[PDB]
RNA sequence: UUGACCUCGGAUCAGGUAGGAGGACCCGCUGAACUUAAGCAUAUCAAUAAGCGGAGGAAAAGAAACCAACAGGGAUUGCCCUAGUAACGGCGAGUGAAGCGGCAACAGCUCAAAUUUGAAAGCUGGCUUCGGCCCGCGUUGUAAUUUGGAGAGGAUGCUUU
C-alpha cells in the first residue's frame, strides 16, 4: 500500500509484466492432431471432429 | 596444584571404570586377548592373503585389458567387514575368525564370540581394529576372516586353527562366563 | 547381518549388557557439553533405518534435554525440544530425524541426524537430494520431523478427525460462514 | 450459531464464473499436451459400499491385478496406456471381475496405438 | 535528555541510560514491531523508504535474469 | 569538451590512462578559474564530467573482459565477476543435478515409457 | 581402604576420588540386596552346536563364474586404449628400461 | 627411537552456509479477559486476539496399523450434501463431527531389514596440457538388486533398449 504510492510518485517506468501462461493451451508441432485443431473451438469439438474420445469418464 | 585438561581426564576415567566395575561377562571376556606368539603367527599366514590395494587392482585390469586388444582361479583373500562377517559366519563359510577388542559401539561385536561358538568356527580376540585395518588396507577393520585358503597352506591354517582351540579358547573356557572387575 | 543382532539387543535394553553401556555412557555424557558432536551413532543401526549414511554430509549429534514437568505440561516433547536447539547450533545443516540414546534421573538424551544440502555429495544423491530444496528449511520448528508429526496427530482414522489435516486448517474451514451467489 | 467471530470468516464467491473458465483452460491445456491421448485415465465399474446403495454401481480409482491379466493387459504397460491400476481392491466375487475385464477388453477395442520411435 | 540519537531508525528514541531504542531496539538483532500496532507497522514498512535495490528485481526477473550482451553491440 | 564513446572502444590501455589524466588535470584547472563569471565554463565542466565517465567506463570495462579471459579454465571465479541473480536463486540445486534420477527409474522408463494412443468415438 | 581384586590380583592403590566414582555409578548400577546380582551365564543356547548353515537360500551362479563387474571394467579400459586416451600395460622390464 | 588408530583442540588455511526483512495466505509453540447464561464461578468467549519460532508460490497433508459390515470400497486435498444428525452437555447457556453419496483433480514411489565377496564395483576435493592423475571419505558400509496385495535365486523362451 505504502509501497504503491512510492512507484505513483516516482520517475522510474512500471514494469509491464507479458501475459505468460506455464502451459500453453493449443497444440503446436508437425503432427496430425496439430496440424487439424481450430484454434477457436473446444476441446470436445475439437475431438468430434477427429473421432477421438476426449472423457473417459462418465 | 595444576590442572588437567577435560577430555586428558575423561580418557582415564572411562579406563578405570571399564576395568573396576562390575563387567557383565560379554564384556570382561574382551579383556582376555590371544598371547603375542599366536598373534604374530596368525599374522604370518593372514598377510600371505593381503587383499590388492587400489594401485595393483588397478594394474592387473590394465594388464587383462591389454592383452585383449593384442585362464585363472578364484582368487583367496581375507574377508573383512562385519555384515560379511557375520554372514559367512551364518553360513559356516568361515574357518578362523579374528575379533579386535577395542570397538567403541561394543555392541557390535558382543555376540560375535558366542555366535562363532554356536556355529563351530574358531575365533579370537585379537588386540587392536588398527591391526586388521592395516591386515585390509583401511584405517579400521573390527572383523577378520579366513574362508578358504589356497593348496601351498592347507596346513598351516589347520595348525594355526588348533593352536587356537588350544592356546586360547581352552584357557577362555571357565573364564568367560564371570563377571568382570569388582572390589 | 549384524544389525539384525543390535535390533534385538535394543529390545532388552534393562538387560545386563545394555544396563551397564548405558550407565558408562551416560556417566561420560555429563561431563560433555550439552550439545555435542559425534563421530558415530552410539546405536549404529537405530541412525541407519532412520535414514543416516556414512557420507561427507552426513553428521550425528549429541543432546541432553532436561526432564521432567513443566501442573503445567509441555505439549512440545522432549524430543522435539532436542531437535530444535541443534538446528540452532547448526543453522547450515538439516535436522534429518532423532532417536533416544540415554537417559538420567535429571537428563535425558537424544542422538540427531543432521545433513548438509551444501555439500554436493549430498546435492548428487536422488535419495536425499529433496531436502536441498527450501521447503525443508528447518523442519524441527515446523513439526515436519517424526516427534513432530506424531504431536501434531498426523495419523488416518476417525480418532484424528480434528487433526490429520492440520488442525488449525480443519478448525478455520469449519468457522467459515460460505456464501454462494445464487443462495 | 454466530457466537464467535463469523465476520472475520465470510468467504464468496465471485470467483465461480472465473474458476470454471481457469479449469476448463486446464483441460485444454492438458488436451495440448495430450493432443491425441484422452484427458483422463480409464476407471473400473465398482459398487457401492453400504446398503443405502448397494444397487447402485460407479467409477472406480483403478484396475485390479487379476482384471489386468485376465484382459490380456501387462500390469507394467497400463498406466502407460491410459489404465487405471489399483492394488489395493481385491475381486472378492465373479461378478466384480466379469464386469471388469469386458470393460477393459471394450477399451482394446476401441484404442488405437502408435509405435514407439 | 531522556532519550538520544538512535543510530539504526534515526529517531531520538536511543535511551542514555539503558541503550536501547524505544522504536527499533538497536542492540536487538530484530527489529522492534507488534501486531497490536497496524501504523507503526506501515511507518517503517518496505516501500516507505528509498528501495534502492529491490526495485531493480522486477525488471531482472522480467527478462529471465539474463547475464550477457545484445549480438553484434560494441 | 566530450569525448564520443565509439573513439574509446578503440584504444589501448595506455591511450586511456593518459586521455584520463588529460582530462582530470583539465577538470580541476577548470573549478579554480570556474568561481569566477561561471557561464560557459560550467557548460564545459559538466561536459568534462560526462567524458570523464564515458573514459571510466571502457577501463573497467576493458579490464573486466580481461579477468574473465583470464578465468577462463579456473573454476573459482571472483565473487565481483561472479553473475548476481538473486539469493534463491544461488543456492537452487543445478539443471544437471535436478534432472539426475535414480538407476533404478532410468531402466523403468527405457522400457516401459509414456506411450501414444487414442480412443476411437 | 584397600581391598584386594576379586580375580587373585594385586591390592590396589587408587585416590580417594577415584574410589568415589567408582561408588557413584555403582549405586546407580546395583539390582538388589538378597538374591545373587551377578550370576555366572549358563550357555542354554551355545551349547548345543548348529551343524548346518542358517540360511536355506540357493547360492547364486556369479559366486562359482568369473566376476561380471571386472569384465565389464576391463572393456570400458580396452575402449580407452581403443581411442588411445589410456597408454596400454608396461610390464616392469620396460619400466626398468625407463625413468 | 619410529609409525599407525581413536579422541579432543588450534589456524587471517581453501570452499560453503545461517542471521535480517516481509509475514495477506501457511506450519508449530504459548495463551487472556470482558460478554452470554437479564446475578456468577463449570461452561461460553476461544483451542480466538496479543507474544515467540519457522517456510513457499503456495504451504500443509499424502500413498491405509484407513472406511466399512457391504453384492463392498481403496493415497492426500477442496466444494455440495450428510446436518444443526450422532455425540457431549450448571442436559441452562449451548457446543457440535464423521462414514456413505454427487463432483473438481488424479501419480505413484525411496530406504532399513541380505554376503558384490569371482575382486568398494561408489563418492568429496586438489592438480590439470581438459585427457586423466593424486589425496581423502568409506568395510562401525559408499554403488547395483529388493520394499510384503511384494520380492530373491535358478531354469526356460519370447519381448525391449
Ligand atoms: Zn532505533
Amino acid at each position: 500500500r505504502e509501497l504503491q504510492k512510492r512507484k505513483r510518485r516516482s520517475s522510474r517506468p512500471t514494469i509491464r509484466m507479458p501475459n505468460r501462461r506455464k502451459k500453453a493451451l493449443n497444440p503446436a508441432g508437425n503432427n496430425i492432431i496439430a496440424k487439424s485443431w481450430n484454434k477457436k473451438e473446444t476441446l470436445s469439438q475439437n475431438y468430434t471432429r477427429f473421432g477421438l474420445v476426449a472423457k473417459l469418464g462418465k | 596444584m595444576v590442572k588437567w585438561p577435560e577430555y586428558i581426564r575423561l580418557q582415564r576415567q572411562k579406563k578405570i571404570l571399564r576395568m573396576r566395575l562390575k563387567v557383565p561377562p560379554a564384556i570382561a571376556q574382551f579383556q582376555y586377548t590371544l598371547d603375542k606368539n599366536l598373534a604374530a603367527q596368525a599374522f604370518k599366514l593372514l598377510n600371505k592373503y593381503r587383499p590388492e590395494t587400489k594401485q595393483e587392482k588397478k594394474e592387473r585390469l590394465l594388464r587383462e585389458a591389454t592383452a585383449i586388444k593384442e585362464v585363472s582361479k578364484k582368487p583367496y583373500t581375507v574377508k573383512y567387514g562385519l555384515n560379511h562377517v557375520v554372514g559367512l559366519i551364518e553360513n559356516k563359510k568361515a574357518s578362523l575368525v579374528l575379533i579386535a577388542n577395542d570397538v567403541d559401539p561394543i555392541e557390535l561385536v558382543v555376540f560375535l564370540p558366542a555366535l562363532c561358538r554356536k556355529m563351530g568356527i574358531p575365533y579370537a580376540i585379537i588386540k587392536g581394529k588398527a591391526r586388521l585395518g592395516t591386515l585390509v588396507h583401511k584405517k579400521t577393520a573390527a572383523v577378520v576372516a579366513i574362508t578358504e585358503v589356497r593348496s601351498e597352506d592347507k596346513n598351516e591354517l589347520a595348525k594355526l586353527i588348533s593352536a587356537v582351540k588350544e592356546g586360547y579358547l581352552e584357557k577362555v573356557e571357565d573364564t568367560r562366563k564371570r563377571w568382570g572387575g569388582g572390589i | 547381518g549384524a544389525l539384525k543382532y543390535l535390533e534385538e539387543l535394543s529390545k532388552k535394553k534393562q538387560s545386563d549388557v545394555v544396563r551397564f553401556l548405558l550407565r558408562v555412557r551416560c556417566w561420560e555424557y555429563r561431563q560433555l557439553n550439552v550439545i555435542h558432536r559425534a563421530s558415530r551413532p552410539s546405536r549404529p543401526d537405530k541412525a541407519r533405518r532412520l535414514g543416516y549414511k556414512a557420507k561427507q554430509g552426513y553428521v550425528i549429534y549429541r543432546v541432553r534435554v532436561r526432564r521432567g514437568g513443566r501442573q503445567l505440561k509441555y505439549q512440545r516433547s522432549l524430543r522435539a525440544t532436542a531437535e530444535e536447539r541443534v538446528g540452532r547450533r547448526c543453522s547450515n545443516l538439516r535436522v534429518l530425524n532423532s532417536y533416544w540414546v540415554n537417559q538420567d534421573s535429571t537428563y535425558k538424551y537424544y542422538e540427531v541426524i543432521l545433513v548438509d544440502p551444501n555439500h554436493k555429495a549430498i546435492r548428487r544423491d536422488p535419495r536425499i537430494n529433496w531436502i536441498c530444496n527450501p521447503v525443508h528449511k528447518h523442519r524441527e520448528c515446523r513439526g515436519l520431523t517424526s516427534t513432530g508429526k506424531k504431536s501434531r496427530g498426523l495419523n488416518k482414522g476417525h480418532r484424528f478427525n480434528k487433526t490429520r489435516a492440520g488442525r488449525r486448517k480443519t478448525w478455520k474451514r469449519h468457522n467459515t460462514l460460505s456464501l454462494w451467489r445464487y443462495r | 450459531h454466530f457466537r464467535k467471530h463469523w465476520q472475520r470468516r465470510v468467504r464468496c464467491h465471485f470467483d465461480q464464473p472465473g474458476k470454471k473458465v481457469t479449469r476448463r483452460l486446464a483441460r485444454r491445456a492438458k488436451a495440448a499436451a495430450l493432443a491425441p491421448r484422452p484427458v483422463d485415465k480409464l476407471r473400473p465399474i465398482v459398487r457401492c459400499p453400504t446398503v443405502k446403495y448397494n444397487r447402485r454401481t460407479r467409477l472406480g480409482r483403478g484396475f485390479t491385478l487379476e482384471e489386468l491379466k485376465a484382459a490380456g493387459i501387462p500390469r507394467l504397460l497400463a498406466p502407460t496406456i491410459g489404465i487405471a491400476v489399483d492394488h489395493r481392491r481385491k475381486n472378492l466375487s465373479e461378478e466384480s471381475l466379469a464386469a471388469n475385464v469386458q470393460r477393459l477388453k471394450d477399451y482394446k477395442a476401441r484404442l488405437i496405438l502408435f509405435p514407439r520411435k | 535528555k531522556t532519550h538520544g540519537l538512535c543510530r539504526r531508525c534515526g529517531r531520538r528514541s536511543l535511551h542514555n541510560q539503558k541503550k536501547v531504542c524505544a522504536s527499533c531496539g538497536y542492540p536487538a538483532a530484530k527489529t522492534r514491531k507488534y501486531n497490536w500496532s497496524e501504523k507503526a507497522k506501515r511507518r517503517k514498512v518496505t516501500g516507505t523508504g528509498r528501495m534502492r535495490y529491490l526495485s531493480t528485481v522486477p525488471r531482472r526477473f522480467k527478462n529471465g535474469f539474463r547475464t550477457g550482451v545484445p549480438k553484434g553491440a560494441r | 569538451g566530450k569525448v564520443k564513446a565509439g573513439q574509446l572502444w578503440s584504444k589501448n590501455k595506455e591511450e586511456l590512462t593518459k586521455i584520463l589524466g588529460e582530462l582530470k588535470t583539465e577538470l580541476s584547472q577548470l573549478r579554480i578559474q570556474k568561481i569566477s563569471s561561471s557561464g560557459a565554463k560550467l557548460n564545459k565542466i559538466h561536459d568534462l564530467r560526462k567524458s570523464i565517465a564515458r573514459v571510466l567506463t571502457v577501463i573497467n570495462a576493458k579490464q573486466r573482459a580481461q579477468l574473465r579471459l583470464f578465468y577462463k579454465n579456473k573454476k573459482y571465479l571472483p565473487l565481483d565477476l561472479r553473475p548476481k541473480l538473486t539469493r534463491a536463486l544461488r543456492r537452487r540445486l543445478s539443471k544437471e543435478d535436478a534432472s539426475r534420477v535414480l538407476e533404478k527409474t532410468k531402466k523403468r522408463l527405457t522400457h516401459f515409457p509414456q506411450r501414444k494412443y487414442a480412443v476411437k468415438a | 581402604t584397600g581391598l584386594t581384586d576379586p580375580n587373585t590380583g594385586k591390592p590396589l592403590n587408587l585416590s580417594r576420588d577415584e574410589l568415589e566414582l567408582i561408588r557413584k555409578v555403582q549405586q546407580g548400577l546395583i539390582p538388589d540386596d538378597v538374591e545373587d546380582p551377578y550370576p555366572d551365564t549358563v550357555e542354554w543356547f551355545t551349547s548345543v552346536e548348529e551343524k548346518m548353515p542358517l540360511s536355506a537360500a540357493p547360492e547364486p551362479k556369479r559366486r562359482f563364474i568369473p566376476s561380471k563387474n571386472e569384465a565389464k571394467q576391463i572393456m570400458k579400459l580396452v575402449r580407452a586404449i581403443r581411442e588411445g586416451r589410456i597408454l596400454p600395460y608396461k610390464p616392469p622390464e620396460e619400466r626398468e628400461r625407463e625413468e
